[PDB]
């Protein structure tokens, strides 16, 4: 077969940790807790191929960041996740993850993702982003911001309806057997 | 007063090699844990061996102090002061 290493970065909350639980478990995180970091693993058939894929969690705050950049050395392609429902964790993206992937992994491939898309239509959620003078990310603002980061694609999910979880991961191994110019 | 953990996730840095994420068992012997990590880096003689705070306090690591070794801790593989 063939292993590639993903590891999976972004803010606190935006939905890491559940992307990847359920991704490699089928099942939804019950409560949350903070990631310091976690290995897991999947066997994945991709375009008729099985990969295995070694998969890692991070923890997203300032505090950890020294110990996150530990976890970047050997890294195949990196899934940068930005909240659907927070744009702060979008602006990081451009401001944070994206740079700092590439600081310490040149070149290495960039897959972008929007979470929790469950949440875009929303009531309550739109109601509380409002009061923050603020509204859900669009797909055509996730598009630009892959554009601008030069990410292999942008995709969306929801970890929690199990929504495009699958084609997440599917992408990134695609990212590392089949490298685009 | 609530007791330690008795697993607890570090990473060790290996000044040249590749950083080490991994959780310790804070039941096993700490010379047990050196030996896993030097067997990692292809190094032998793990009694030679020790794990230091990588940050600026930089503390070496007793089996009387493991137990204040939090989550998410930076150590250092270097050479046994004694
Ligand atoms: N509505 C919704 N909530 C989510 C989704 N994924 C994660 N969450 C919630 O968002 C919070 C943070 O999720 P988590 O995966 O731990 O984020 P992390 O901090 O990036 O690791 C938790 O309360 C999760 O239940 C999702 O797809 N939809
Ligand atoms: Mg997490």
């Amino acid at each position: 077969m063939q292993s590639i290493k993903c590891v999976v970065v972004g803010d606190g909350a935006v939905g890491k940790t559940c992307l990847l639980i359920c991704y490699t478990t089928n099942a939804f995180p019950k409560e949350y807790i903070p990631t310091v970091f976690d290995n897991y693993s999947a066997q994945s058939a991709v375009d008729g191929r099985t990969v295995n894929l070694n998969l890692w969690d991070t923890a997203g705050q300032e505090e950890y960041d020294r110990l996150r950049t530990l976890s970047y050395p050997q890294t195949n392609v990196f899934v940068i996740c930005f909240s659907i429902a927070s744009p702060p964790s979008y602006e990081n993206v451009r401001h944070k993850w994206h740079p700092e992937v590439c600081h310490h992994c040149p070149d290495v491939p960039i897959l972008l993702v929007g979470t929790k898309k469950d949440l875009r239509a929303q009531p309550d959620t739109l109601r509380r982003l409002k009061e923050q003078g603020q509204a859900p990310i669009t797909p055509q603002q996730g598009q630009a911001l892959a554009k601008q980061i030069h990410a292999v694609r942008y995709l969306e999910c929801s970890a929690l309806q199990q929504d495009g979880v699958k084609e997440v991961f599917a992408e990134a191994v695609r990212a590392v057997l089949n490298p685009t110019p | 007063m609530p007791p330690p953990a008795d697993i607890v996730k570090v990473a060790i840095e290996w000044p040249g090699a590749y950083p080490k994420l991994m959780e310790i068992d804070q039941k096993k012997p700490l010379s047990a844990i050196i030996k896993e990590v030097c067997d990692g880096w292809s190094l032998a003689n793990h009694e030679y061996f020790a794990l230091q705070h990588a940050d600026s306090s930089n503390f070496y690591i007793t089996e009387k102090n493991r137990n204040e070794i939090k989550n998410g801790t930076i150590l250092r593989l270097t050479t046994s002061p004694a």
